[PDB]
Formats: structure tokens, C-alpha cells, sequence
């Protein structure tokens, strides 16, 4: 109840071409996030990129393991006062939206102590 | 099957260790064959203090955290063989303070971890003998203790 929720459309194509540094880009710039962020796959919990950790910064989206029905994490790791809720994200891709789509649920993340 | 709490004392954990760590320790989560990292093992290495047969020596341990963490304790282990009073013959540390029955509390952050392992290196503690040849030793014969603690400085020099 603490984690805020939505659900993203995909197409088969974009989980192929979409690289992992501009996904990090889109999520923090739609819910107003700040620069240290952290990003999980949130179903077998392993850390797949943040501010230190940039390995997997050139792959794309299928190349980190992540495909249909995978969901992702996203926190606030900045360590101020004001912390940006944290928003967990489902990944349904369907056939066929236009290819190259990647549309972001809207969402109300509060900002919290 | 991590708690949302232990993920996300977890990431906070990685992230005061990042603004502030002691001086001469590393402390980083393992990476997986698939290229990404997991936040419940760490690679940590503690440096032995100047002043002291442990000089010279930067000594490993792994820090396994549970699925219940923070209030469970993480498991903290020098390598199997590692050679210390309060070091079980697995490589377990005994430390109050990683003991749920006893001076554990969820509060405990990776930096008091440690420091208080690298306060043991030095100081055993003679309410945990956890090794038998290495007690019988620093207890009656110091002379061959001292030797195999510089002995292992050297297998471990940075």
C-alpha cells in the first residue's frame, strides 16, 4: 500500500530496441523523480541499474531479461528530507499496438518524509 | 521472497555506505551470471589495524543478508579455514551484535558491522571460542598465534 502502481503498454518491438539508460530517463522525468535513482526487477529482486551501478546501462530492455509480465521497481535513493514515493511497474506488452510504443501510466506519486 | 522493507532497507543500506564508509574497506553487492546485481549477497573487505600483527592485510568477508532483514541479523563469514578465535571453522563470525538473541537491533548499519569486526581482529573475545586449535594457541602460545596472524597478513596483503 505504501509502493505506488501502473501498468505500462509495450510493443514486441520497442522491448527489443528500447535501451535501458533512456527507460531510467522516462520513469524519472513522468513522476518527478531526482537524479539517484535505483531499479529493480521486482519479481526475482535482482538490481539491474543505479547511480553507481551502470553495467547494464547500454543493454536493452530484453537483454537485461526483462520481457512480458515482468514488473519493475523504481525508488527515490537521493537521501534528503522530501523522498519520492516509490512506483512499481508492470510491463504488458500486447499485440499489436504501433510499434515503438511506450506509454507510462498517469499516476499521482506523492512526495513523503 | 525479500519483504518490500528488507528491499528497501537494503538500497538505503547501499546508499549511506556510498556518502560515508570507513577509510580502507570496500563494500559491494555480488554480480549474477545474467550481468546484474543481488542485493542480499555483499563482497566486503576489512583492513587490519596499523599497530598490530593484522597490518598490511586486507581481509574478505561475505554479508548475507535474510529475507527478514532487519529483523534478522546478516550473516557475516571470512573465508572457511580463516584463521581467529571467534571464527567458526565455516568462516562465521561471532559478534554480539550480529546475534538476534542478543545485541542485534534493525538499526545497525553496515559501518558499525564493520568496524566491529575490525575491533575483533585484535581483541578476541573470550566468550565466543569458536575455534579450538586458534584459542589453545593465543591462550598458551602466543608466540606460534602471532606467527600464523602475520602468516595470514601476508596471504591476504592488499
Amino acid at each position: 500500500s505504501k509502493v505506488c502502481r501502473g501498468v505500462i503498454k509495450l510493443s514486441s518491438d520497442c522491448l527489443n530496441k528500447m535501451k535501458l539508460s533512456d527507460f531510467v530517463v522516462l520513469i524519472r522525468e513522468k513522476y518527478s523523480y531526482p537524479q539517484d535513482i535505483s531499479l529493480l526487477d521486482a519479481s526475482n529482486q535482482r538490481l539491474l541499474f543505479d547511480y553507481d551501478f551502470e553495467d547494464l546501462n547500454d543493454r536493452t530492455l530484453s537483454e537485461i531479461n526483462l520481457g512480458n509480465g515482468s514488473i519493475i521497481l523504481f525508488s527515490d535513493e537521493e537521501g534528503d528530507t522530501m523522498i519520492r514515493k516509490a512506483i512499481e511497474l508492470f510491463l504488458d506488452v500486447d499485440d499489436e499496438l504501433p510499434c515503438n510504443t511506450c506509454s507510462l501510466p498517469d499516476v499521482e506519486v506523492p512526495l513523503i518524509k | 521472497s525479500m519483504s518490500s522493507l528488507c528491499l528497501q532497507r537494503l538500497q538505503e543500506e547501499r546508499k549511506k555506505w556510498r556518502k560515508d564508509h570507513p577509510f580502507g574497506f570496500y563494500a559491494k553487492p555480488v554480480k549474477k551470471a545474467d550481468g546484474s546485481m543481488d542485493l542480499q549477497k555483499w563482497e566486503a573487505g576489512i583492513p587490519g589495524k596499523e599497530g598490530t600483527n593484522w597490518a598490511g592485510g586486507v581481509y574478505p568477508i561475505t554479508v548475507e543478508y535474510p529475507n527478514e532483514y532487519p529483523s534478522k541479523p546478516p550473516k557475516v563469514k571470512f573465508p572457511a579455514g580463516f584463521y581467529h578465535p571467534n571464527v567458526y571453522p565455516s568462516g562465521t563470525i561471532c559478534l554480539s551484535i550480529l546475534n538476534e538473541d542478543q545485541d542485534w537491533r534493525p538499526a545497525i548499519t553496515l559501518k558499525q558491522i564493520v568496524l566491529g569486526v575490525q575491533d575483533l581482529l585484535d581483541s578476541p573475545n573470550p566468550n565466543s571460542p569458536a575455534q579450538e586449535p586458534a584459542w589453545r594457541s593465543f591462550s598458551r602460545n602466543k608466540a606460534e598465534y602471532d606467527k600464523k596472524v602475520l602468516l595470514q597478513a601476508k596471504q591476504y596483503s592488499k
